[PDB]
């Protein structure tokens, strides 16, 4: 399409409206009420343009330029002056009952309706009378509310209702006194709640776990980092201040996440500011705790593990590729084992070879929003993929968006999209254990046990392809139902098939990849999805070694008398005792981790490592898709007798004081070069991002911004005279403003968003090629593997049905969100957040006990008697018990293990 | 159509006779605030068309400005030739009243532009400060060597990757420069210094013992007879351009005060009136009248500085001690309007950061009475010493010719019969409303006729200071324009959309949009100019600051060559220069 | 609808006669007001059921509305102040057909400016006191602008 912009011809993409094309363009038209993923419903009248018929045209009219289309031969002018006092007129209006509340509000600096105020160059009140007020609900702990500020754009009930699918938030009242928010106070329900923070253009919703520890957006350093708590690998913005981490903001990245997180992710990041974490190496002597630096701690463990006679490694999923790689060089690959569970492992493995050997492509989590039917197994995605259910529930949306296409209705006039389609949606199956959060959209949900799942499965499978194995003993309406949903994947063009480790059972992973081979033996466009358990278990997995069990049984035989252990704390991946006694036979223990771990009490030595926000390195999401991140702030710059390390920093230097004697503090590009030589099927994280030298015309990547304040009063309380720069020698970033933030800069790797006038985070649109599509210049992040050309086999071992034997229970795994994860865990906010551990029972099952809703039992699994009060599970299977995983003393390993002496305390 | 609309100038008859004499296809016009001309020359063609502007009916005499820009950062060139960095040359046409700028694209590979010292003799110091602070060589330069870093300096700091920051100390390079400098004496080489050939060698500085900064001359000698001698300056290099690139447009207004430290709003006044172009922003008349209040009474402060240098260089010691009195008057007026003295930084985008207190006429007055019995008394004290004048007349002395080859400006262009005031010429902030005249002198610039003429400079300032005191406007200290920088201070502190404002144009910036502005005034010591490009961001993409005392330093070999020492020091004394102004 | 004033009284109730006339026809039901009533209280009255029926959706209904029922109130109880008329006037002219998201404020702003077009007497007879929209802060010299 072409259109002609204040006399200047453009030309833009037909299929968009007048407010995003003109964005795309570098144009800046005022806007409140339209955002690139919600679409435009007109309401604030803010992006008024003036329209012409044709050329020679004066009078013309004014427009809406995100409710007009840019069709071809558009004529509209943006600085024309009646248009201008229009949308002067319309900030001014929203200004009339706006409190004098910017330097008490915590979106000063980064306000949009400030940014628009300025842009309009509407800075003079006429306006005499009162400004009406409102009183303030408690949203919980995440979310604060002040509703005075309010411009009544309707962003956040379009968002968390027609986009997020929460319930609990709405519009209320009349005129003027619309009120957004709950009908009474109460915790914010959706799990996506956080996005609010973002989508609201003022100071409404704002973060109250920055609102805590508060500072303006000017004062912050940020770094492009990937989020840790789960496998997803959401692009983030950390920002810190004072030598703490402040804020988590979402990151732009078109082809993962692209405006929204989730909320144990947003919020979750607290674990990095506790005061009991390791700042320097302590070494035990007796029940001394020496503390040492960085050079005496390097050899005289170095020595120790000299005078040993075999050091074993164990790694783990929440640390970085180059650290377990720096872990299994110092240790040796035959002496390398992964730190999860054989079990774990497994799962893990036959995942990774689904993925990279299946033949099915795995799509990114924006492409996922694209398929127009999904079948999840046995994996519940709210709880541990969250986004993956946000983008699920787009793609169930698809069937009205393509209903609404059907009518010629453009794809950004949403209002028309959801009235078109009024409750048609494309068919989500979905299988657990229980009840999911995706229930409500769902056309069927299964609650049964993980074997039960995988026979639906290799059923579906078989009546998808005789090819497949056939599945005997089952009902008749259970086979009328798999009927629906064989009809309804058949005729699907792209079809997605969703499972994971999480459900702790192989035979769903098996059953999920028979119905990806039977859809695409098909034809059909299927795509395949995997959900592992960590930030890095992807890698963990492609990088290899043994399980967690062998370690222990080589510490346990007397055939390893050293174990550097890494950011591992060993009780999720196995039981307590049997850790606790290997590690108390095993004569050296180096601990090398960021977080007060209870394997540290019997530790010979600790090695204060970095978490995300103080070091580099690089993560394989769920995907497969390598992402860099890097290094936030120098934790050694305010508190200058800090010794927190890289972990490959540690154990390079520790390899390296091993061989030669000598301490080697390398670069970060030398250890992934060293990964790219020794393991090639890591060979793709060397263009994860580009190495130290790259430069923008000659200068680094700022950190923080340009208007950065107090450099020479932050640390004059410690000394009046100004600290050294902290030099960062492992990456393209600068510790400082002297460097690049430009949005045309030829980059991937873009620390926050910030351009002169766009101040918000709708910055983002600056920083793109067109607004809501990518990052210019490509989105960062590279694909390790391609879609194969051949597929494996069907997989033949279908699972016999749930026989419930008494005496034993099987434990179903009820995971959630803000408790499963354990840095997020550790994080304080999240105890307000976290449910009361409730052990979950069937009706007739506590029947049988006799026990009821609420009474404490106690079960004893590994000679561990603990107890727990019961919840009444109707949707649960009789024969099985629901535990809550990842929670004080319930482990992630218990998915699918039996139980036994279930008594009432 | 105001001030400050984006003009292109094709209708200035240089760009006419231009076409006329290279073709239509040999340069490109570009669209600025700057209020002339600018004009991108291929370089091949640069020689060629500086000639045919200096051999014009009414030429283009003196080449005002020379300097670098790094453009590699540029986002917003849109209508301008491709080019990593580029170099403008302003020249000014005093017969004609007119300037323009020229400028030549650079590629980053091959940073060389011939030579401009041929056509004018000041591009010397300039085209070494290009190379010193952007690495773009000049073919044919005499001595091409650095002029603010020292020599053995890595880099060049005003391009844009250049950290802007201090490095971190070191003993060893204080060390290792100290033991430089007590080798310099052992070691000195007059080849490098662009010096040639009983001709004794001396060196006067580099510490001074006077009140206008600390600067070293090689002074080249038969007997008392000075036969060469070049200034080693950039010992007060202060970065302040660089700064410009670092500090927002409001933020920034402090350090334009410390350019030269005699003139205070003068040096804000050009800086915030490029800041309106940049804004389009229309001033009212209560503050221009109010700009040119503290201009004026900033100028009879730095008169009455010199007047008093120059007679203490003489070796007259009481006439410094009562004008640094009548200094004491002016600072209690300017101390009761800014709030402080010699640095007030009181000037706003759009206005002034107050009003003017309750009682300021009162200070004036009593300073109006003061200032003339004194003046009267410093004439029949030192001003008419015979003494004096044998000390002063026929020292370093120059016509009309030298003062426009060497680009100087103020009270020795003056003194040489040339009438061009820019406060006259190019009128800015009001000044066509005061009624003063421009002290002229006969046509030889002589120390004396320097200082007379600065004397009655202080006498017209005085005048201007009557009108302005009995015609006072009633009306607003602050420009209406949404990028009034600050907004006025009530309507912040009761009104939202005021407080938005404040809140964004004090913390993250104002923000200008992208374009060029220009802006020339007459100083303290002569024309002090600021040139700013803007790429659309809250700082500055470019702060060229151009001074007079760097024109009058480097017009010193000229004028001095043949004479004494004491005749040079007398000279010193008499230029009105601060080594602020030359370095910045 | 457009207030017409007794010289439009001998016109045919269609809707392209109507049109003409500066209203429209409406549901045509016509409403008659006498000379005792004032008519910026009726227009008070009237703005003030539309900024009461306001659904809040889009921005100039639902805050220019309420500004122009304050500024009617002000100027019934004599406490209007100089550009209330001219902020009347903007309101209209900005509150019309594809300014606003419906029909709802087109329609609430026609009285306004039809009574303002032919009863100006009776508003700027409301306007008594001079603007005031800053109080005197002490210690701080205000802009006096001109
Ligand atoms: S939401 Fe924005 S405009 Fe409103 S008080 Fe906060 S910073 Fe100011
Ligand atoms: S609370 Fe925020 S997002 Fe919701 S309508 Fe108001 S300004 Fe918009
Ligand atoms: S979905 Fe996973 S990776 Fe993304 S923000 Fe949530 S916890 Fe982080
Ligand atoms: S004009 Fe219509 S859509 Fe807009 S707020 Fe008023 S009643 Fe609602
Ligand atoms: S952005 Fe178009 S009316 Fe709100
Ligand atoms: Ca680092």
């Amino acid at each position: 399409a072409t259109i002609h912009v204040d006399g200047k011809e453009y030309e833009v993409n037909g299929a968009d409206n007048l407010l995003e094309a003109c964005l795309s363009l570098g144009l800046d038209i005022p806007y409140f009420c339209w955002h690139p993923a919600l679409g435009s419903v007109g309401a604030c009248r803010q992006c008024a343009v003036k329209q012409y018929q044709n050329a020679e045209d004066t009078r013309g009219r004014l427009v809406m330029s995100c409710m007009t289309p840019a069709s071809d031969g558009t004529f509209i002018s943006i600085d024309d002056e009646e248009a201008k006092q229009f949308r002067e007129s319309v900030v001014e209006w929203l200004m009339t009952n706006h409190p004098h509340d910017c330097p008490v509000c915590e979106e000063g600096g980064n306000c949009h309706l400030q940014d628009m105020t300025v842009m309009t160059g509407h800075s003079f009140r006429r306006y005499r009378f009162t400004k009406r007020t409102h009183r303030n609900q408690d949203l919980g702990p995440f979310i604060s509310h002040e509703m005075n500020r309010c411009i009544a754009c309707y962003r956040c009930v379009r968002y968390y209702k027609d986009y997020a699918g929460g319930t609990d938030l709405g519009v209320y009242g009349a005129h003027d006194n619309v009120y957004f928010g709950r009908p009474e106070d109460g915790t914010l329900e959706s799990e996506f709640s956080g996005n609010l923070v973002e989508i609201c253009p003022t100071g409404v919703f704002t973060d109250k776990t920055h609102s805590e520890r508060y500072n303006r957006k000017w004062d912050m350093q940020f770094a492009p980092s990937i989020c840790q708590q789960c496998s997803i690998g959401c692009n983030i913005s950390p920002g810190e201040r004072y030598g703490e981490l402040r804020r988590i903001e979402n990151r732009y990245n078109g082809t993962v996440n692209h405006y929204f997180l989730c909320d144990r992710g947003r919020f979750g990041y607290g674990y990095v500011n506790l005061k009991d974490r390791p700042r320097q190496p302590v070494q035990r002597r007796g029940d001394d705790f020496i503390t040492l630096n960085a050079e005496q701690a390097m050899q005289g463990a170095a020595d120790i593990l000299r005078q040993s006679k075999k050091v074993i490694g164990i790694g783990s999923p929440r640390a970085s590729v180059e650290s377990n790689f720096a872990l299994r060089e110092l240790v040796g690959e035959e002496n390398f084992y992964t730190g999860i569970a054989h079990g774990e492992q497994e799962r893990l493995q036959l995942a990774l070879k689904v993925l990279r050997e299946g033949g099915i492509y795995t799509p990114a989590l924006r492409e996922i929003e694209s398929y127009d039917a999904v079948l999840v197994l046995g994996e519940d995605v709210t709880q541990t993929g969250a986004r993956v259910a946000l983008a699920v529930r787009q793609a169930v949306k698809g069937k009205a968006r393509e209903m609404a296409a059907a009518q010629k209705v453009a794809d950004w006039q949403i209002a028309a999209i959801l009235n078109i389609g009024q409750r048609a949606k494309h068919p989500l199956f979905v299988t657990n254990v229980d009840d999911t959060r995706l229930d409500d959209i769902a056309a069927w949900t299964y609650r049964a046990p993980v074997e039960d799942q995988a026979r639906l499965g290799f059923a579906i499978a078989h009546a998808l392809d005789n090819s497949a194995p056939a599945v005997d003993g089952i009902e008749p309406e259970l086979q009328s139902k798999i009927d629906v949903i064989v009809q309804a994947l058949a005729g699907a063009k792209k079809p997605l098939i969703i499972s994971g480790t999480n459900a702790g059972s192989l035979e769903v992973i098996q059953a999920a990849a028979n119905v990806a081979k039977a859809l695409k033996g098909r034809g059909a466009d299927v795509g395949i999805t995997m959900i592992a358990r960590s930030v890095n278990s992807m890698g963990l997995g492609i990088m290899g070694g043994g399980s967690l069990e062998e370690a222990l049984t080589e510490l346990e035989t007397g055939r390893a008398d050293a174990v550097v252990v890494l950011e591992n704390d060993l009780h999720r991946h196995a039981s307590a005792t049997r850790v606790n006694a290997a590690l108390a036979k095993a004569p050296l223990v180096m601990v090398v981790d960021h977080q007060r771990t209870a394997i540290m009490e019997n530790a010979h030595l600790v090695l204060s490592a970095a978490s995300f926000a103080e070091s580099d390195g690089t993560v394989i999401n769920n995907e497969g898709r390598a992402q860099r991140f890097f290094q936030v702030y120098d934790p050694a710059y305010y508190d200058s007798k800090t010794v927190m390390l890289e972990s490959w920093r540690w154990l390079h230097s520790l390899h390296s004081t091993l061989l030669s004697r000598e301490v080697d503090w390398t670069q970060l590009d030398h250890v992934i070069d060293a990964v790219v030589a020794k393991i090639p099927e890591l060979a793709g994280i060397k263009d994860a991002a580009p190495d130290a030298t790259f430069r923008i015309r000659g200068q680094k990547l700022a950190r923080e911004p340009h208007r950065y304040s107090g450099r020479t009063a932050m640390r004059a309380n410690i000394s009046v005279h100004e600290p050294r720069q902290p030099q960062d020698i492992d990456t393209m970033f600068t510790f400082s403003m002297e460097g690049n933030n430009q949005p045309t800069a030829h980059r991937s790797q873009v620390p926050f968003a910030w351009a002169p006038g766009w101040n918000s985070p709708q910055a983002w649109n600056k920083f793109q090629d067109e607004v809501g599509g990518k990052l210019r210049f490509g989105d960062p992040g590279v694909r390790l593997f391609e879609t194969s050309e051949n597929g494996l086999d069907y997989f033949t071992s279908v699972p016999a049905r749930f026989q419930p034997q008494d005496g034993k229970w099987r434990i179903a795994p009820y995971y959630h969100l803000f408790g499963s994860d354990e840095l997020s865990q550790r994080a304080p906010v999240f105890q307000s957040r976290m449910p009361q551990p409730y052990i979950k029972l069937n009706p007739a099952d506590a029947a049988k006990l006799g026990v009821n809703a609420g009474t404490r039992v106690s079960f004893s699994y590994d000679g561990n008697t603990v107890t727990l009060p019961v919840e009444i599970a109707e949707g649960l299977t009789a024969g099985q018990v629901g535990l809550p995983m990842g929670m004080s003393g319930i482990a992630p390993v218990l998915a699918g293990a039996h139980l036994e002496d279930l008594k009432e305390a | 159509e105001p001030a400050w609309q984006t003009r292109d100038h094709l209708d200035d008859p240089v760009i006419g006779e231009l076409r006329n004499r290279f073709g239509p296809d040999a340069f490109t016009v570009q669209a600025t605030r700057t209020g002339v001309p600018v004009v991108w020359i291929k370089r091949e063609q640069l020689l060629e068309v500086g000639d045919f502007l200096k051999k014009l009916p009414k030429p283009y005499v003196m080449l005002f400005d020379l300097h670098g820009m790094d453009e590699r950062l540029r986002t917003h060139r849109e209508g301008l030739p491709a080019a990593d960095f580029s170099v403008f040359y302003h020249l000014i046409s005093i017969d004609r009243n007119r300037d323009i700028m020229l400028k030549v694209a650079l590629a980053e590979n091959d940073l060389h532009v011939p030579t401009f010292t041929k056509l004018f003799p000041n591009a010397n110091w300039y085209e070494r400060e290009t190379w010193d602070l952007f690495g773009i060589t000049f073919d044919g330069h005499p001595n091409l060597r650095r002029i603010m870093m020292p020599q053995t300096w890595k880099g060049h700091p005003l391009r844009k990757d250049y950290p802007a920051r201090a490095t971190e100390f070191s003993p060893f390079e204080l060390t290792k420069a100290k033991q430089d400098l007590e080798m310099e004496a052992l070691t000195f080489k007059p080849e490098e210094w662009g010096m040639k050939r009983d001709f004794m060698f001396l060196n006067l500085g580099p510490n001074h013992p006077s009140a206008h900064g600390a600067f070293r001359i090689v002074l080249q000698l038969d007997g008392e007879e000075i036969v060469d001698c070049v200034p080693d300056i950039g010992y007060h290099h202060r970065g302040a351009e660089k700064m410009g690139e670092r500090q927002s447009w409001h933020s920034y207004i402090p350090y334009t005060d410390r350019i030269e430290y005699l003139g205070g709003c003068v040096n804000e006044m050009p800086y915030v009136l490029a800041v309106e172009k940049l804004a389009g922003i229309t001033v009212p008349d209560r503050v221009n009248v109010i700009r040119v209040m503290l201009s004026e009474l900033f100028r009879i402060n730095s008169h009455l500085l010199y007047i008093s240098t120059f007679i203490q260089d003489v070796g007259a010691m009481t006439p410094v001690f009562f004008a640094f009195t009548d200094r004491q008057k002016i600072y209690d007026l300017v101390e009761a309007i800014t709030g402080f003295r010699m640095h007030p930084a009181w000037f706003r985008i759009g206005g002034v950061a107050h009003d003017l207190p309750r009682g300021w006429d009162r200070l004036l007055r009593e300073f109006l009475d003061w200032m003339p019995k004194r003046l009267a008394s410093y004439e029949k004290a030192a001003l008419q010493n015979t003494i004096l004048k044998g000390r002063s007349q026929g020292v370093a002395a120059y016509g009309a010719k030298e003062a426009l080859e060497w680009g100087t400006t103020g009270a020795g262009l003056r003194a040489t019969g040339i009438d061009f005031d820019v406060r006259k010429a190019r009128p800015y902030s009001g000044y066509e409303n005061f009624d003063f005249e421009i002290p002229v002198g006969g046509g030889v610039s002589d120390c004396y006729t320097r200082v007379m003429l600065k004397v009655e400079e202080l006498r017209q300032s005085l005048r201007i200071l009557e009108q302005c005191l009995n015609n006072m406007p009633e009306g607003p200290f602050k420009a209406d324009h949404p990028l009034t920088t600050p907004p006025p201070k009530e309507r912040t502190l009761q009104h939202i959309e005021t407080l938005i404002t404040h809140f964004l144009q004090v913390s993250w910036g104002p923000v200008m949009p992208a374009n060029e502005s220009f802006q020339m005034i007459e100083a303290t010591k002569g024309i002090n100019s600021y040139y700013l490009t803007s790429d659309g961001s809250t700082m500055s993409y470019r702060t060229r600051i151009r001074t007079p005392s760097y024109a009058h330093l480097q017009q010193i070999p000229a004028a001095i060559r043949g004479s004494l020492v004491s005749d040079l020091i007398v000279y010193l004394g008499s230029i009105d220069f601060v080594m602020s102004d030359v370095d910045r | 609808t457009d207030f017409l004033t007794e010289a439009h009284l001998d016109l045919p109730m269609e809707f392209e006669s109507i049109g003409k006339a500066g209203s429209r026809l409406g549901t045509a039901l016509a409403m008659a007001v006498d000379h005792e009533i004032n008519m910026v209280s009726l227009v008070r009255n009237l703005e003030e059921f539309f900024a009461r029926e306001s659904c809040g959706w889009c921005t100039p209904c639902r805050d220019g509305l309420p500004w122009s029922v304050k500024i009617l109130r002000a100027l019934e109880r004599g406490e209007g102040q100089p550009g209330d008329i001219e902020t009347l006037e903007q309101l209209c002219r900005f509150l019309g057909p594809g300014k606003t998201f419906c029909a709802h404020a087109p329609g609430a702003v026609e009285p306004l400016q039809s009574a303002i077009k032919y009863f100006r007497e009776e508003f700027e007879a409301g306007i008594k006191q001079p603007f005031s929209n800053t109080h005197l802060i002490n210690g701080i010299q205000p802009n006096l602008l001109k």
